[PDB]
């Protein structure tokens, strides 16, 4: 399906869906919050606020066209979305607002407006998004000192500080041909792209990215954020998981739906068929969890999140969900690996088959920015399909079993117990 | 004295005393557990504890 093209030091990667009723086009760069440092945080976050700024968005909503932008750990990318029939006006805005004539872009009274908007969505957000700020101190906390650990938004600190000449800095280093995918998703073809790259001479600069020294290093740690006023408490728990392209990719996403995701509202979430439920709903020990399995170039992470209004009762939900993970190393039934097989395929045939081309835009041409090609959905299948027992046992010894952890927390977490009683619960003395 | 001076009943019946007292003093031993357990104990700086516990 998937077409990659090497026709200059810019990669050309296309996805045709000719029963669609958009298309969009884009760049993506190879380079996120981790090729920062600590005094220049969130200077990609800047661009991309600059990207999507009134006066930008005013030229290209008179051609009918929508922008989109998005900053990850790894990558970040920049959209343009159009009717089926104006691929050329959306490389041309591209070509003229981003690739050159940046400088009207950068103008004072520009940056000075963005920046102050920026300042107040972070407050914001360190103020209202307990769920999400306790897993960004989860990163924080588990890759302190390393490339790994630095918010995908930038601080209060590094952002006050931020001036004119540090953002035109920035892109000089990384928005670079060897850097970059031009992706194009939708009702578009891939003869029909290349074409037109082709004739506007589309270039961007020819140079090569920083090489960065340290590497992403795991370290067993905690970070608590206590606060007494909150009405909850929010947890994240996780050991150390699996970067992308490691063999074990798919048993540890698959070791994670194994335990799934919970709601206590929700009817049918409390008849699934996982037999951690039978432990925590007598007493409503947590009001939700969710099981993740994030994977990046370096390293990754495997845990889980909580959410809970029992405050006298945290240390038994903490205890029970332990003594969980510890079954996959010693005893797990095969219908739950056979049940979690077919969720996981349900789960990535939706992500996949979304019908936006946005989702699809960021999903290729990150995975293009470091597989150099992209493994098909029935390519994945087969590969979930062969897991079998034995590698769920032998995937969890070496990764859960008396395995170093990284907690953060947020909120009424008096009850939480010390690092080492929880440590110690990774084993157990009957196993 | 159980007589007129310190003799034979006396030395009898002080091993009885001695083998009891140590299982009372096993029962207050409990109670002063129980009157520890209400406020906790306490710490070298005098001052409240309810801060900052470990089990
Ligand atoms: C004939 C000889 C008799 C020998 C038989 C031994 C039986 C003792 C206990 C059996 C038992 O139920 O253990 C469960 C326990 C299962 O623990 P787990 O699977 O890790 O999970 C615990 C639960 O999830 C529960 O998790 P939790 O976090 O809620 O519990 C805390 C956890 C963490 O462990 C602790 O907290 C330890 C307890 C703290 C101190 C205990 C004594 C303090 C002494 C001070 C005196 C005042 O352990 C516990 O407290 C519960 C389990 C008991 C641990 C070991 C008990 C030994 C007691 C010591 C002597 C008293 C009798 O099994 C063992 O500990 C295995 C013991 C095998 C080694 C014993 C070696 C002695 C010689 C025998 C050789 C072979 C047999």
């Amino acid at each position: 399906a998937e077409v990659t093209q090497l026709s200059n030091g810019i990669v050309v990667a296309t996805e045709h869906n000719p029963s669609a009723h958009t298309a969009s086009v884009g760049v993506v760069f190879g380079s996120g919050a981790a090729n920062e440092n600590p005094y220049n945080n969130g200077v990609s976050n800047l661009w991309k606020n600059i990207f999507l700024s009134k006066e930008n968005s005013a030229v290209a909503a008179k051609e009918g066209l929508a922008l989109s932008s998005n900053i990850s750990r790894d990558f970040q990318s920049y959209i343009v979305s159009s009717l089926p029939g104006s691929t050329d006006k959306s490389l041309d805005f591209l070509n003229q607002s981003f690739i050159q004539q940046k400088a009207n872009l950068l103008s004072s009274s520009n940056f000075e407006a963005t920046k102050k908007s920026v300042l107040k969505q972070v407050q914001d957000f360190e103020e209202n998004d307990h769920p999400n700020r306790v897993l960004e101190h989860l990163h924080s906390t588990a890759f302190q000192n390393t490339p790994l650990s630095l918010p995908t938004r930038g601080t209060l600190e590094s952002l006050e500080n931020l001036v004119v000449a540090d953002l035109e800095s920035f892109a000089n280093n990384h928005f670079l041909n060897s850097n970059a995918v031009v992706v194009g998703t939708g009702n578009i073809k891939h003869e029909d792209l290349v074409n037109s790259i082709e004739s506007k001479n589309l270039s961007l600069q020819t140079g090569t990215k920083p090489v960065l020294k340290k590497k992403a290093a795991f370290l067993g740690s905690e970070v608590r954020l206590r606060d007494d006023t909150l009405p909850k408490a929010w947890i994240s728990l996780a050991v150390e998981g699996e970067p992308v392209n490691s063999p074990n990719y798919f048993v540890a996403k698959l070791a994670a739906q194994i335990f799934g995701s919970y709601n206590a509202f929700e009817p049918a979430s409390r008849l699934q068929g996982i037999k951690l439920l039978d432990n925590i709903q007598e007493y409503q020990l947590c009001d939700n969890f969710n099981h993740f399995s994030l994977s990046y170039k370096d390293s990754g992470l495997w845990g889980f999140s909580t959410a809970t209004r029992n405050v006298t009762m945290i240390d038994d939900l903490i205890h029970f969900t332990l003594k969980q993970w510890n079954r996959l190393t010693i005893s797990v039934t095969d219908t739950e690996v056979e049940r979690a097989k077919s969720l996981l395929k349900l789960q990535l045939g939706q992500l996949y088959e979304s019908g936006n081309p946005v989702n699809d835009a960021n999903l290729l041409g990150a995975e293009v920015l470091i597989k150099g090609s992209k493994l098909s959905l029935g390519e994945a299948f087969k590969k979930i399909d062969a897991i079998t027992v034995k590698d769920v046992k032998a995937w969890a010894g070496k990764r859960l079993w008396d395995q170093d952890i990284a907690i953060a927390g947020t909120g009424q977490i008096e009850g939480l117990l010390d690092y080492m009683r929880i440590r110690s619960d990774m084993s157990m003395m009957r196993w | 004295w159980g007589g007129f001076s310190v003799s034979n009943p006396t030395i009898q019946r002080f091993f009885a005393l001695h083998y009891l007292v140590p299982f009372i003093i096993a029962a207050m031993v409990i109670m002063h557990l129980m009157a520890l357990h209400i406020h906790g104990s306490s710490n070298p700086l005098g001052i409240t504890g309810n801060l900052d516990r470990i089990p």
